């Protein structure tokens, strides 16, 4: 398709299409790189780590397995990633688990709290499929800033999901939180924190 | 400071059994885990997650089984 081969030609630098092109590409769609769209967009086009290069016959191949052959298709296609991300629990699992290792650094294992946290906000929006009270939200967010958790392992994070689908309300916890349980010891530090 | 022998003590289990259930190894670590002194089942679950992030066990999918990795 003489289009796809025309777009993707249209946002290269220095005959690349890395990252400071998909920035221009998706603002073009009416995203921003930090969006949960753009975490559905970089599940499609199969990346590994956001900043890594995207080949051509992969753009060009993945475009065309959807039906698109416009950036209007494009967009039209993003949305409805989106709006999947909030209807289908399923396809929020399955991004939620993909963002850790797209957001995180090949240079180590954990990613900082500080970028968790940017990503938690979004995820965990009243709107979202996996309801809870704002101010639980709000509670790990204290105690991580406050006992000083500078980071957080993909263990953590793949858990705090399952963890949160049990307890939408901190007086939930308090209620039948069993700390005999599988669930991480941060976790364990946070219903301690709880009081 | 100490927690090591607890740590010793799983991966001789995980390495034997190769996949158990976490309130198993949990205790089943427990078993043979005093004689050296008591430890309160929060001592054996932040050996886990130690091992967890070493590279010894990967948490099974529905999150309550640990599995010996290479």
């Amino acid at each position: 398709p003489k289009e796809l081969t025309q777009v993707f030609e249209h946002y290269i630098n220095n005959n690349l299409f890395d990252i400071d092109s998909l920035v221009k590409f998706i603002e073009e769609l009416g995203y921003n790189l930090e969006d949960l769209a753009t975490l559905c967009l970089a599940h499609l086009l199969g990346y590994k780590k956001l900043e890594e290069p995207l080949k051509r016959e992969d753009f060009l191949s993945t475009w065309f397995m959807q039906g698109c052959s416009t950036i209007s298709d494009m967009q039209e296609c993003i949305k409805t990633l989106d709006v999947k991300l909030h209807e289908d629990l399923q396809y929020f699992t399955q991004i939620y688990n993909y963002a850790f290792n797209l957001i995180l650094d090949p240079n180590r294992k954990d990613i900082d709290t500080d970028e968790g946290i940017q990503y938690w906000k979004l995820f965990f929006q009243p709107e979202y499929p996996v309801r809870m009270e704002p101010d639980l939200l709000e509670a790990w967010f204290r105690f991580l800033r406050d006992e000083g958790k500078t980071t957080i392992s993909k263990d953590t994070w793949r858990m705090l999901l399952l963890f949160f689908k049990r307890y939408p309300t901190i007086q939930k916890i308090i209620s039948d939180y069993d700390e005999t349980a599988a669930w991480p010891f941060i976790i364990d530090e946070f219903y301690e924190c709880l009081q | 400071e100490r927690q090591i022998f607890l740590e010793a003590c799983i991966v001789r289990i995980m390495k034997a059994k190769r996949n158990l259930p976490h309130t198993t190894l949990v205790n089943e670590c427990i078993a043979q885990s005093h004689q050296r002194f008591n430890a309160k089942v929060s001592m054996v679950k932040r050996a886990i997650d130690s091992l967890i992030q070493k590279g010894y066990l990967q948490r099974g999918d529905d999150g309550e089984s640990y599995a010996y990795l290479a």
